């Protein structure tokens, strides 16, 4: 599917930055993000908090914030941007979002993408996601596909640097 | 072929500039350098936030003043507290020198260029901006493989001959020749005025304190006989009157002189300060008892 | 104790945007940071900061966090751009002191003794000086009543060096006054002022109401130094002031009764000059 | 380009014949004035080209070649 | 290997001070945190050790950090002059958890409790809840003078992780004549 | 360009025009295309008020492409021309101070103006919320939907 000229942000995760609360330990995080069966629960209620970092500044547009069909899907996300500490439940409920969605079951379907308000996410860093209910109502609810897709922000890593012109101990 | 439409602006927050101007006054006679830390919002606007100053080095402005050690911790120490932004350019004094590049500046705003295509690179001379005029011009290298194409390659735009036009003293040092200027515009917005409104803002006791009467007697005193004489000028000014073609009298001798400019003007300032001071006197004595 | 903390515009500008950098996500309480800045004979002189990670609980109220390790590398970047800055305190942004800034200020204390904590209300834009400095004092309140940590208050004032004043000068640049004032702008120092006086009088009025209904504790100092203002009054129905008064204002109106006067034989000249301008070009152009 | 537009056959007039407000001519100019912020909003006056001609049409299409004078005195 | 922050929580109260160990108690802490924080390091090159002291106040004395020589040194003059107070240490524990510069860690914190912890059945437990919604694995460990294997302890250690959890241990050390030899023997090499 | 060009040949009177438009827009690189596109379907159906058309201009402004929205902008307040359309103006402005991208709210300040166009006191109200905002480029926009 995906829009023009957009790309699935699946390359750009960092691995060492993305971290669950609340995952289950028999399905991780890494569960579900791959395009497989394997999904993700929530072992200690419903509520799950799922943060991700991206290697550089990345813009969004769609997230496929897909769901089992038996009810465990998300139903209510909460998106962040940027947090300099990560989240807490308590105090994540009460901050204001970036993006209150409120996911309808034709999202939750394996086709179903859900639109992100392209304005708010220009230099995304680090996304977290808070699901607050799942369909069912269901003890533990279940994320079956999460990735965002958006566009590669062109970030000036100054770590290389390096000098390309020029003799060294030249001074002004 | 992408082009620097003229339009384009690097926008440099309250915070920058202070900091900017605060870091080359720190070592004027020397030449200070930092890193600028923004965001390339699009391709016609520059952003810089924040700016962290590069330590001194005997080096001086160059590429290898740029500690990477010092850079790369700087950089990771400000993600944590909410300020994770990108290296946008780097910024350099030029004690009293002016707003221009020099040749190793060239070689470094060749560097910064490299690891993106707009880095913006800025100068501030603390010694010419003195007064209310900021000296701070911003520039991006322009390539030297674009002389067949047109120079400061603009496009569709009107705001090129705006906001300045280009310094004499600095057109001799390279300009639209390897280095063109952008419009530098500063995004002040309120709640940053209000706060630094506060720098000179008196208070409440201020306005209700009487000043002194016994300077201010003196002071009334001292401008009623200077206004005097100014009198004694005007009677003779006007009563000469002399007619050999009046409007040329009235322009052959304007010196700022007696007949009004030294005249009312003190009226105002006699006027003013009494007035000020009476009602001052008058809302105490209701205020307090 | 330290007369003075002159906060120069620069910090009370990097604070706001410390705000601003996390507000704007993590919607949070004060922001904590640290005050550097370099010593006077008492007078601290504060010219930058930055930010710690600061995170607290409403809960318990000490369930808090000061990074050590950030704000230990931080001043050891710092004093290598600068080296005529040493902490002398920390800022946080919560208009209302917490219960958590005593020992924190304790930790503070850890590198610099006589630290002064600067409240900058970054959100309210009101009557003024948006900086509110406080030191740590514990003693036995010689008036026989138990001791404890509290904040003695020290005076604050905001200025500005050389350098950041050119800047701040030309960063407004569209509101800022005329310096002469003019009668119009006197007067509005005067409204401004008695507005004040005002509403410092209502805050004094409320607390006053407190100890009065009790919901505050009568402090058996500063209580009547409030009493000492109340007699400090001019007293001015007393005869021989009021005659005086009439003397100057009387003396005054001589002055701006001249001044009118010259102020209008000028404009009759002018019009008179005037007149004979238009009269005398009317009857020329024919 | 203005003094000629048209070949000297069209004029700019926001008020209609009919003493209305030409909604496609008042438009033309106002995008035009926003060619300080770009150049090829520029075109955006020819909107405001009204063609100053009086058409005889009779019938439906006809076009007769009518001969009619004026009064350049 | 296992990537983990370790924020050992050491004990410094006043009767961390009277050795039913044989030394003195603070040395079977500091000869204990030696194993624990050396424990985790050599398990893997890339962890990291924090250590926060629990009497008194929750002074926070070396954050989060990988190089073992600041944990070891600021170890020394510690001084055992508070009173515990678990209730918060915990929390300024997990709370400066939260800060952990790289997100990818598990978390793991060791609670050295030698102490008599005065605190509410009913507060305990609700700690341990907000723990388990946050995914903290905390293992506690007493030492000296204390109501043996206290029940609002264990109950905390329980509740920590149930229902065929991770097994944060409760790991009780036998007062009297013994090293960490017990607390090295079973929590540090599997918590 | 040239779907651009296309626009002012068929100039408020688009009629067939306006669908292949519509098509061609949808069609395009997310970049001068686009643009020159949005300003050739709203000029193409200028005042037509379709709602066909509106959807996809607001779809490309919340592309946010700088560039794009520019003409995207145009585009939303000339086919909502006098329109008064209570979804445009809350939407166009929404925009407005909530994106970077001065280039987008140019083509916006204008764009909401011509919204407004003739109805002479109806509003009347952007005329003083937007005088009042802090952002120049709406005071603009505020100024202008007087005009
Ligand atoms: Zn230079």
């Amino acid at each position: 599917d995906i829009p023009k000229g957009y790309m699935d942000l699946m390359p750009f995760i960092n691995k060492a930055g993305c971290e669950c609360l609340n995952e289950s330990d028999e399905h991780g995080f890494d569960n579900c993000l791959r395009k497989d069966t394997t999904f993700l629960e929530s072992d200690c209620d419903e509520q799950l908090l799922i943060t991700v970092a991206f290697n550089q500044p990345v813009k969004l547009y769609s997230m496929k914030f897909q769901g089992p069909d038996n009810g465990q899907g998300p139903k209510y996300v909460k998106i962040f941007i940027n947090l300099p500490r990560s989240m807490d439940f308590e105090e994540a409920e009460r901050s204001e979002p970036t993006q209150a969605l409120e996911l309808t079951e034709d999202d939750i379907k394996e086709d179903g993408i859900v639109p992100l308000r392209y304005v708010k996410f220009q230099n995304v860093n680090s996304v977290t996601i808070f699901v607050q209910s799942n369909q069912g109502e269901e003890e533990t609810t279940r994320i079956s596909y999460f990735t965002f897709i958006g566009t590669p922000v062109q970030a000036t890593n100054m770590n290389d640097f390096k000098r390309v012109v020029g003799k060294k101990g030249e001074s002004h | 072929a992408p082009a620097v439409d003229t339009a384009e602006q690097v926008y440099i927050s309250s915070l920058a500039l202070l900091k900017m101007l605060k870091h080359g006054r720190a070592g004027v006679p020397m030449e200070v350098m930092g890193l600028m830390l923004g965001e390339f919002v699009d391709d016609y606007t520059v952003r810089v936030i924040d700016v962290f100053a590069m330590p001194q080095s005997g080096t001086g402005v160059s590429v290898e003043a740029v500690d990477p050690v010092f850079q790369a911790k700087m950089l990771d120490m400000l993600k944590q507290t909410g300020r994770p932004e990108m290296v946008v350019g780097w910024y350099h004094s030029h004690p009293g020198f002016g707003c221009w590049l020099s040749g190793v500046d060239i070689n470094t705003q060749q560097s910064f260029e490299a690891l993106s295509e707009r880095a913006v690179a800025v100068v501030v001379d603390p010694i010419q901006s003195v007064k209310g005029k900021v000296v701070i011009d911003a520039f991006r290298l322009i390539n030297a493989n674009m002389m067949v194409l047109g120079h400061e390659p603009r496009q569709t735009t009107s705001n090129l001959g705006h906001l300045n036009k280009p310094s004499i003293q600095a057109l001799i040092h390279g300009l639209n020749r390897h280095y063109y200027s952008i419009t530098i515009n500063y995004r002040k917005n309120e709640l940053e005025q209000k706060m630094l409104l506060n720098l000179h803002k008196k208070s409440w006791m201020e306005g209700l304190t009487l000043q002194d009467y016994s300077e201010h007697c003196k002071h009334n005193e001292s401008v009623v006989k200077e206004m005097l004489e100014l009198a004694k000028n005007y009677n003779k000014a006007v009563e000469e009157e002399d007619k050999m073609t009046p409007e040329q009298l009235a322009i052959k001798n304007v010196g700022k002189q007696d007949p009004k400019r030294h005249l009312e003007e003190h009226v105002d300032v006699l006027m003013t300060s009494n007035i000020v001071q009476c009602l001052a006197a008058m809302l105490d004595t209701v205020v307090f008892k | 104790a330290v007369q003075k903390v002159v906060v120069h515009p620069l910090v009370l500008l990097s604070v706001v945007d410390h705000f601003n950098r996390i507000g704007k996500v993590g919607n949070q309480k004060r922001v904590v940071g640290v005050l550097l800045g370099s010593w006077q004979k008492k007078v601290l002189d504060v010219s930058n900061s930055f930010a710690v990670p600061f995170d607290e609980d409403d809960k318990d109220d000490s369930v808090w966090f000061l990074d050590h390790d950030y704000l230990e590398n931080m001043y050891g970047m710092f004093k290598k751009v600068n080296a005529r800055e040493r902490i002398v305190g920390w800022y946080h942004t919560g208009p209302k002191l917490h219960k958590n800034d005593i020992a924190i200020n304790e930790l503070m204390k850890r590198y610099c003794p006589n630290s002064v904590l600067v409240i900058i209300d970054v959100k309210p834009k009101d009557l003024g000086l948006p900086t509110e400095a406080y030191i740590s004092v514990e003693e036995v309140h010689d008036d026989g009543t138990p001791t404890s940590k509290t904040f003695e208050h020290v005076t604050s004032e905001i200025g500005a060096e050389e350098a950041e004043e050119v800047g701040v000068e030309h960063l407004l640049r569209d509101i800022k006054d005329t310096t002469v004032g003019t009668l119009s702008q006197r007067i509005t120092n005067q409204v401004h002022g008695l507005k004040g006086l005002n509403s410092k009088l209502l805050d004094i009025r409320s607390y006053l109401e407190k100890v009065a209904t009790g919901k505050l504790p009568i402090n058996h100092q500063i209580i009547y130094q409030l009493q000492d203002v109340f007699n400090l009054l001019p007293d001015v129905s007393l005869q021989e002031f009021v005659k005086a008064f009439y003397l100057k204002t009387n003396d005054q109106m001589v002055v701006v009764y001249l001044a009118s006067l010259i102020r209008s034989v000028v404009a009759l000249h002018n019009l008179i000059n005037n007149k004979i301008a238009n009269r005398d070009a009317e009857k020329k152009e024919g | 380009g203005i003094l000629d537009a048209g070949g000297h056959n069209v004029t700019i007039s926001l008020q209609s014949r009919t003493g209305h407000t030409h909604m496609p001519s008042v438009v033309g100019v106002l995008v035009f004035t926003q060619f300080w912020f770009w150049f090829p909003l520029s075109h955006f006056l020819s909107l405001a080209y009204t063609p100053t001609c009086v058409i005889g049409l009779n019938k439906d299409l006809k076009m007769p070649k009518v001969q009619y004078k004026s009064n350049c005195k | 290997m296992v990537l983990e922050s370790t924020m050992v929580c050491v004990d410094n109260s006043e009767y961390m001070r009277n050795g039913d160990f044989l030394p003195t108690r603070l040395q079977a802490q500091q000869d204990a945190v030696n194993i624990v924080c050396h424990s985790k390091t050599r398990s893997n090159p890339e962890n990291n050790v924090g250590l926060i002291t629990l009497a008194n106040d929750c002074e926070v004395l070396t954050t989060l950090t990988p190089d073992t020589g600041r944990i070891l040194s600021k170890l020394h003059t510690v001084q055992p002059k508070g009173k515990i107070t678990f209730c918060t240490g915990i929390r300024v524990a997990h709370l400066a958890l939260k800060h952990r510069q790289g997100k990818n860690h598990k978390m793991r914190i060791i609670a050295f409790v030698g102490s008599p912890v005065e605190d509410n059945e009913k507060d305990l437990v609700k700690l341990a809840k907000r723990l388990k919604k946050e995914k903290v694995n905390v293992d506690i460990i007493n030492f000296g003078e204390e109501e043996v294997n206290t029940e609002k302890l264990t109950a905390f250690v329980n509740t920590l992780n149930g229902k065929d959890g991770t097994g944060s241990h409760l790991v009780t050390v036998p007062p009297g004549p013994s090293l960490a030899d017990a607390l090295i023997s079973s929590p540090i090499l599997a918590g | 360009g040239g779907l651009y060009a296309l626009g002012l040949i068929h100039a408020n009177h688009g009629g067939d025009i306006i669908d292949y438009l519509l098509n061609q827009l949808k069609n395009a690189s997310n970049d001068i295309v686009r643009h020159g596109g949005s300003l050739g379907l709203g000029l193409a159906a200028m005042g037509t008020a379709r709602q066909d058309v509106y959807d996809l201009l607001k779809t490309n402004l919340y592309q946010d492409d700088a560039v794009t929205g520019e003409a995207a902008g145009l585009a939303l307040g000339l086919v909502m021309l006098g329109s008064k359309n209570a979804q445009a103006i809350e939407d166009m402005v929404g925009y407005a101070q909530e994106t970077q991208h001065e280039k987008i709210l140019r083509g916006l300040a204008v764009g909401i103006a011509l919204v407004m166009y003739g109805r002479m006191e109806e509003a009347d109200a952007l005329i003083e919320s937007l005088c009042r905002d802090k952002d120049p480029i709406l005071r603009r926009s505020g100024m202008y939907t007087v005009a």
